[PDB]
């Protein structure tokens, strides 16, 4: 009787507590449908697959770097010295049964953890969905990302391994030890000592496993309560206004769609660990200082950081006694690179004095300078993270080397000033044909008029039609309009049998008429919503 | 405007629904459920399709199960027959449980666009400034908890919590800390004229007069003599050797005092050199340092493999161009010239180690760096 | 009975921490200042005590600053001057860490006791049971979600996601958890009768037919030659002596392939023995276990340090009584008659090691012990 | 020396002792028999992040 | 947090080598040798390792 078995425990949860008050307005809260809206949760879901996989790592994990001959089933290092870590490494990748797997899928998720984060910070970013309520939530947002960028760098540095030691190497020991004022102290508290300090790497698993991992997760848990109880915002649409959230209730469909996607995601992240490889460290023999690779690349989300210290045209000062390595500039450059992107909002907000309360998001086209900054911001990334793979891409792509490093030194001046006169022109074009829909409608076939030769386009009025032909011009009200008669309904009856064998004419006749009848009612109930809302 | 004492009774589900959403102020409109018209084999085929993305991820889920618990994992080394299975053994533990957790993750999308009824439900966002009478309660409970309390007006106890909580905090942030500092300059790394801190030195400083630093080849064999000496012949005209400050002392690794000397020359960070055979046709394209003339034993140049740049190794060596490249940012130095940065973010020529031979031909250190040999820091170029 | 809407303005601060508490259901009894009397120096006196203890706090944190900062801490080798100063380095830490945040938390709890007012506040509990609309409510919204979403009607849907799920969660948990299990029964310990499981094994199990396992001392020498052949004379009467499995091959740890043989004979579990001189006065209260009649070498018992209760070293030796001791749950073992426990939780008596003289007189083992040595299992006394 | 006859106490003997699986539970939680090289580590991930969790 | 910033977990066989004479070339787990160096090597570690217990 699961009926009255549900029926006793509600009632038992409802003695015991009382929180069927709460537990209806997060049952009953909106969230909006837009597909846009789901690429935050991604990071979230694989953030979640990180932990689940990082536990299983942490039980066969072993951090130090005690040297220790391999003696294991890999016979291509065997006889090495190597620290325990990377023989504990070795082990999960071959001792235990799926341990390749699963690290694998880690690896896979983090990556994807960090593109999910950088393609939020898009959405969000061109979206202007920090403008004033949720200001914060992005710069809580903004150190998750640097946090998870940090992450992963100690992630794949934990393993000790000829890739990630030399990454380490650079890094973490020459910028730390670049710093003017303390360069040297920060590297020796850092490593205790001097680069291969013999406690670096349990203190990175210290950092790995619990303490940015316990950050993230404290700074994810206020992300999302704020848009939580600062109700996610939404693209302008017909029943929708700063003062309210068009949507799906959170239970009956919300819920249900957002656990399919976290399942979809861990599905995809299984696939890519299992069919795709990751961090092959067995190839990449123990970490020892005079031995090095040419393709020495961090993870993506770090590349950049790689890319902007080879473009930099190795500038120096030396001070009375004293010297500023040209590796202290990627520092300063990063801490720039976080302090504008931390503090983006009050600038945006500075300059254009915008402080209201926006609860409606903006199309990336309807703000052409923002959306230019961004699009010049991203082409700078993407040229300091292609040119952290410069080494690469002259391999594969034949490019001489100082081309490529040229290459990047010009265009990270350049290019960005190109792309942001594009984006602008772009956004502007696309409000103009916006505009152009709205003034004149959709496109159809052409036809040749009776008496004379003329061709015209057929166009097709989305609002009130004048005494003649033409009609009324609509307004722009923020949200996209149909530049297809594909998409609205036109041609949209297909045989509703099967992809094989029909269905009767009637049972056909019946779920079209059921559809049709229901986007009425849907459109209608829209416009209800609407004219009450105003008016 | 009630609260429905005793209508709630027979309100149906319906209407306690819209009630609900009437107190959450979230209005469902257009709530309809997917199939209006009962009967369609539509519907059937909708429902079947939904099963069988259920049924794929349970039989991929099986498939996990069976494959992971029954399959020829296991390193096999490599020509041995079997050794395919393994390779595409973690490929389908992958497979089978990405396909599975993603067909059930489709089979559950599709119910909800296709049996879980369509939904527009809009809902009253009250966001900012919390209306004037809590806003006001709110100040009134935290300035009658402020002045109540008597602060602000007991600048004895104000002054002397802040004071007990900046000398508390000071000291309990001092202790944490302290653990970690420590002085980059304590004079720990014994050498010839005294204990020197660390980057002052490197496996080439000598710890005693005329200390015998044999340029050691790194032979790669496992654990047993993995440094040997090395004579001028055999290293030929245009080739390189990655070589080690390896001492009489620092015996073969067989005895377990030793193996951890040679380990220490392995690990050293700044130890390893580079020793290139300069052409002799292009001994007249050579320059030399201040200081650094003779440094070349004839034709024979030692340069530290640790790139002056973020201090990764400068492996990579191009002769008939005579360039030191480093993988890790892609700096050229020049090696016929004193091996200065000719491309890259590199602005510090590498480190130049003087080398001759001492009796039995062997190369031998003549002496050590001149200039600390990684990468750059404050407290350099003095 | 109405919001106040513009009334709030007029309230007084007290007025509205009345409306918020009447909001909340909590209504505050007697909230009366600490000092209704003003000018009183009691109120001084009082003031001055509260900043006492904070400054007092304060100093204490500025004394831990000062003392982490400069203090002889470092270990001192005993005996060395200035050891007394670190002898108490920590204990200064901690003692003025501990004054400092006591003495704020004391000053705390004084200025509550003494200047912030008292009050009775009580609250409205509307614990359990949220009222009839709230559940009712709750009710419509999750029993419309459930069959709205149309499922306990699609009975091929439901039973394809339950079994898709059934059958992915097994497959999970089979893989999180097949790594951790290892068959404890995998023949991996090599052994003259083939390949054995590790428990049925240890460093006395001959590796090979007539191999020489010598019972062999651990001199605690810093690393070599911790191991040294053994003979009769060396044990006198009423002495005992641990032994480990020593070969011929695990030579001292001069060399790096040794000084791990060892180091494994050291950590073996199972391979430390007790080798006890019975006294010839006691040798005829000596009682034998059947199949050990002759493990005794004359006056000479080998008895598995290992106790046979959870498998704690059975270290301590009782000569006189011939009781060997385990400390982790006191367990007494008889060592004359054959090592069987006759206290204590231990059932099952320590497992003898056969032992023997062999060329030029050195204690070696006669052959394995004819049972398990560690503590008991499942898969024992079979 | 303390710390370690405790975990060779409890851990390896009882769960050693555990009729059915114990063996199998023990040779889990060491990789293997008591001085298991993965203890320690196992121990540090389970006290550090996983139980405090 | 703090000890998490010392201490090295394993059973890696090592000689001491460090302050404390009384264990100086024994053989001791890596985790045993940092236990040690937070007591005595680290300012404040026997501190904080006390006060941990
Ligand atoms: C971690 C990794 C993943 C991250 C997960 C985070 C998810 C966050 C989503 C938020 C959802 C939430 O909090 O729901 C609670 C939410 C409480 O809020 P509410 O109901 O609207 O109450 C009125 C508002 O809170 C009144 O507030 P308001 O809406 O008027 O505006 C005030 C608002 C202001 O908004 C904010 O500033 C929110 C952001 C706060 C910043 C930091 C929050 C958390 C940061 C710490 C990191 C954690 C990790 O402050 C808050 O409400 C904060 C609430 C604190 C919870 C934070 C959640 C985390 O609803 C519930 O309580 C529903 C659950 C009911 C539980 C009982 C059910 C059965 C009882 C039996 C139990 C045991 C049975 C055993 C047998
Ligand atoms: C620092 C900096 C920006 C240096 C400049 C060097 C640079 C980035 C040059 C561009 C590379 C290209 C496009 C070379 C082709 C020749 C060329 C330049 C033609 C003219 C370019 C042009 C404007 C043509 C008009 C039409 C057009 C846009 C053509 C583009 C053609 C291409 C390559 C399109 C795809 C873009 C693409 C994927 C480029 C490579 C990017 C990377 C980092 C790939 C990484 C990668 C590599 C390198 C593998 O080896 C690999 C092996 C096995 C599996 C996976 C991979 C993998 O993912
Ligand atoms: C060899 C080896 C070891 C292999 C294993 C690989 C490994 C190490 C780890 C991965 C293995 C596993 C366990 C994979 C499966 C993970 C898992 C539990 C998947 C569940 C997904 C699934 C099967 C769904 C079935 C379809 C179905 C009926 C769905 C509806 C019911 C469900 C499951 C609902 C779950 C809802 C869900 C994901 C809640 C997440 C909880 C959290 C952290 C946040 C919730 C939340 C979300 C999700 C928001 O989007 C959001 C947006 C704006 C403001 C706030 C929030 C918010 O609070
Ligand atoms: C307001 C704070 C005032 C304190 C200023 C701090 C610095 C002053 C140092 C001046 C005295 C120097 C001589 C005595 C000291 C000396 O000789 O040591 C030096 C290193 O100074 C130390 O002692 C530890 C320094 C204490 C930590 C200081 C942290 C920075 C402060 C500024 C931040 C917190 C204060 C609150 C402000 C922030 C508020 C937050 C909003 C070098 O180490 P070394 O010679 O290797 O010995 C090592 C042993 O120290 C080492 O503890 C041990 O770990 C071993 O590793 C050992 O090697
Ligand atoms: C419902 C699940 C249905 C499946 C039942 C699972 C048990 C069936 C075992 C059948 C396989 C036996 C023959 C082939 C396989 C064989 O011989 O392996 C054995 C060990 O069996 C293994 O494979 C790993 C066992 C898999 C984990 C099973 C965990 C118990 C299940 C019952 C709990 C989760 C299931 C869900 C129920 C709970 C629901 C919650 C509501 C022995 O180890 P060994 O010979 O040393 O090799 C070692 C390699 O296994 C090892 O992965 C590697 O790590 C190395 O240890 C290697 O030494
Ligand atoms: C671990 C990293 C992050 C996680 C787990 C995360 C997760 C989420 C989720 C699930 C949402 C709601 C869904 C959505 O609106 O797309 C959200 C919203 C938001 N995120 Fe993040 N995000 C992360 C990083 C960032 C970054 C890098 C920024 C910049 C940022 C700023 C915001 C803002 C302002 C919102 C509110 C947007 C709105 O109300 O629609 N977050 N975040
Ligand atoms: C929060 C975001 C996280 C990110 C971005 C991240 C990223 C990474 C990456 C990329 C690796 C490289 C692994 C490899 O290449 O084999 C790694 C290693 C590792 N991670 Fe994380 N991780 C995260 C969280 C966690 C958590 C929460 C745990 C533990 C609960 C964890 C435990 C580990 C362990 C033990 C390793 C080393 C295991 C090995 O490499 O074999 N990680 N991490
Ligand atoms: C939550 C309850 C906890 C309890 C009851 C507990 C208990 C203990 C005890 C008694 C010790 C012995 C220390 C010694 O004898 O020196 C210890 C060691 C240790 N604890 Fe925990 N602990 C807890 C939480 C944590 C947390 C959250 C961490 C990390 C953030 C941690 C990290 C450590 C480390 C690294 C050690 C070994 C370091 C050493 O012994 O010096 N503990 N723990
Ligand atoms: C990381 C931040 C980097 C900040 C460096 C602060 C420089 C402090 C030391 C300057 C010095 O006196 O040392 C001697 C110097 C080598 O002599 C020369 O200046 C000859 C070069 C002529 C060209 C000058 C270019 C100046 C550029 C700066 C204005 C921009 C800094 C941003
Ligand atoms: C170097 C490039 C590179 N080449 C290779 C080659 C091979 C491989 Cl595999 C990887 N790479 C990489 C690589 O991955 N680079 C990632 C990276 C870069 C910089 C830092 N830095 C953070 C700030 C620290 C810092 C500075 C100032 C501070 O001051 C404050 F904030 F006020 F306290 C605090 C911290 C210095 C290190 C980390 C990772
Ligand atoms: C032994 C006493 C003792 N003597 C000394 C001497 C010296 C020193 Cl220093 C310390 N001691 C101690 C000691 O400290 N004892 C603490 C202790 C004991 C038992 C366990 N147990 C966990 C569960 C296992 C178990 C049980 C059931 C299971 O089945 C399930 F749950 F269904 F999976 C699985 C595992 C048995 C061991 C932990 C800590
Ligand atoms: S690390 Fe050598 S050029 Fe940068
Ligand atoms: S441990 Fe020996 S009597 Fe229990």
């Amino acid at each position: 009787d699961f009926a009255k078995l549900a029926a006793a425990q509600g009632d038992a949860i409802d003695s015991r507590y009382h929180p069927s008050a709460a537990v209806r307005r997060q049952l009953n809260k909106v969230f909006p449908t837009h597909w846009s809206f789901l690429l935050g949760e991604i990071a979230l879901y694989s953030f979640i697959i990180l932990l689940l996989t990082g536990v299983w790592l942490t039980l066969f994990f072993d951090p130090s770097m005690a040297h220790v001959t391999y003696d294991g089933v890999y016979q291509p290092l065997r006889g090495v010295q190597m620290s325990r870590a990377y023989e504990t490494a070795l082990d999960i990748s071959f001792e235990v049964r799926g341990g390749l797997f699963v690290r694998q899928v880690h690896h896979w998720a983090a990556l994807m953890f960090a593109a999910s984060i950088m393609v939020h910070l898009a959405r969000i970013f061109f979206t202007g969905a920090f403008r004033r309520p949720r200001e914060a939530n992005w710069v809580i947002g903004s150190l998750l990302l640097i946090l998870a960028m940090f992450e992963g760098f100690f992630g794949y540095s934990l393993p000790d391994d000829l890739l990630s030691g030399t990454g380490i190497r650079a890094a973490l020991s020459g910028i730390t030890m670049g710093i003017p004022v303390i360069g040297t102290w920060m590297h020796w508290a850092l490593f205790g000592g001097d680069f291969p300090g013999e406690i670096l790497i349990p203190r990175l698993y210290a950092l790995h496993i619990l303490l940015i991992p316990g950050i993230i997760l404290a700074l994810i848990g206020a992300h999302l309560a704020l848009v939580w109880f600062q109700k996610h915002t939404q693209f302008p649409g017909p029943g929708r206004t700063e003062t309210n959230v068009v949507g799906v209730r959170v239970m009956p469909v919300f819920a249900v769609k957002s656990g399919a996607f976290f399942a979809m995601i861990t599905g995809v992240l299984g696939l890519m660990g299992g069919l795709l490889t990751i961090n092959p460290i067995w190839n990449l023999g123990p970490y020892k200082p005079s031995q090095v690779s040419a393709g020495s690349q961090p993870d993506f989300y770090m590349m950049w950081t790689d890319g902007l210290i080879r473009l930099w045209p190795a500038w120096e000062f030396y001070p009375f006694g004293h010297t500023i390595p040209q590796g202290v500039w990627v520092a300063v450059g990063m801490g720039l690179v976080f302090a504008l992107l931390i503090a983006y909002p009050f600038i945006e907000k500075k300059v254009t004095g915008d402080d209201a309360h926006h609860n409606l998001l903006q199309r990336p086209r309807d703000v052409p300078v923002r959306t230019a900054i961004g699009s010049m911001a991203i082409a700078l990334y993407l040229l300091l993270t292609f040119a952290c793979m410069n080494d690469i891409i002259a391999l594969k792509f034949h490019i001489s080397l100082n081309a490529t490093t040229w290459i990047g030194r010009i265009g990270m001046v350049v290019l960005p000033a190109i792309v942001y006169f594009v984006a602008y022109r772009w956004a502007i074009s696309l409000q103009r044909s916006d505009r152009e829909v709205l003034e004149h409608g959709v496109e159809t076939g052409i036809i040749k008029r009776l008496p004379h030769g003329a061709y015209v386009e057929l166009h097709q009025p989305l609002g009130p039609v004048d005494e003649h032909g033409h009609p009324i011009p609509l307004e722009y009200a923020g949200a996209p309009l149909p530049k297809r008669m594909n998409k609205l309904g036109s041609g949209g009856a297909p045989g509703t049998g099967s992809f094989l064998f029909p269905d009767p004419a009637v049972e056909h006749e019946a779920l079209t008429e059921a559809a049709h009848a229901s986007e009425h009612k849907s459109l209608t109930a829209l416009k209800e919503h609407q004219d009450r809302i105003h008016g | 405007g009630q609260p429905t004492d005793a209508e709630l009774a027979e309100m149906s589900r319906e209407e306690l629904v819209k009630l609900g959403g009437k107190i959450d102020g979230v209005e469902t409109i257009f709530k309809e459920p997917r199939w209006p018209v009962p009967g369609t084999k539509a519907e059937k085929r909708t429902e079947r399709l939904v099963a069988y993305w259920l049924m794929l991820g349970g039989l991929s889920g099986l498939a996990l199960l069976l494959v992971f618990l029954f399959w020829p994992w296991e390193y096999q080394p490599f020509g041995s027959e079997g050794e395919f299975l393994y390779s595409l053994a973690t490929p389908l533990y992958g497979l089978t449980f990405g396909l599975s957790i993603l067909s059930i993750g489709i089979g559950a999308v599709l119910f909800q666009k296709k049996f879980i009824p369509e939904e527009i439900s809009v809902q009253d966002r009250h966001d900012g400034r919390s209306p004037e009478v809590h806003r006001k309660t709110v100040a009134a409970n935290l300035t009658d908890a402020l002045e109540g309390s008597t602060l602000k007006r007991r600048k004895v106890i104000g002054l002397s919590l802040g004071i007990g909580l900046g000398a508390f905090g000071a000291g309990t942030l001092v202790a944490f800390i302290g653990g970690l500092i420590k002085n980059p300059w304590k004079p720990v790394v014994p050498t010839a004229e005294g204990k020197k801190a660390v980057l002052w030195t490197s496996g080439w400083t000598p710890r005693f007069k005329g200390e015998t630093i044999y340029l050691a080849r790194a032979t790669g064999r496992p654990g047993e003599s993995p440094f040997v000496k090395m004579r001028p012949e055999d290293i030929d005209a245009g080739g390189m050797e990655t070589v080690f400050p390896w001492r009489e002392s620092d015996g073969d690794g067989t005895t377990v005092e030793s193996e951890h000397k040679l380990t220490e020359i392995a690990m050293g960070v700044r130890n390893p050199v580079m020793l290139i055979r300069i052409k002799p046709a292009d001994m007249h394209r050579v320059i030399k340092r201040k200081g650094q003339e003779s440094f070349n034993f004839g034709e024979l140049f030692a340069y530290t493999k640790v790139c002056s740049h973020l201090g990764c190794p400068s492996s990579l060596y191009e002769q008939q161009t005579y360039r030191i490249l480093c993988p890790c940012h892609q700096s050229q130095f020049d090696a016929l010239e004193f091996a200065k940065p000719i491309f890259g973010p590199a602005a510090r020529a590498l480190a130049q180690l003087p080398i001759t031979i001492d009796e039995d031909g062997y190369l031998v250190a003549n002496g050590d760096f001149v200039e600390p040999v990684g990468p750059a820091f404050w407290e350099r170029k003095s």
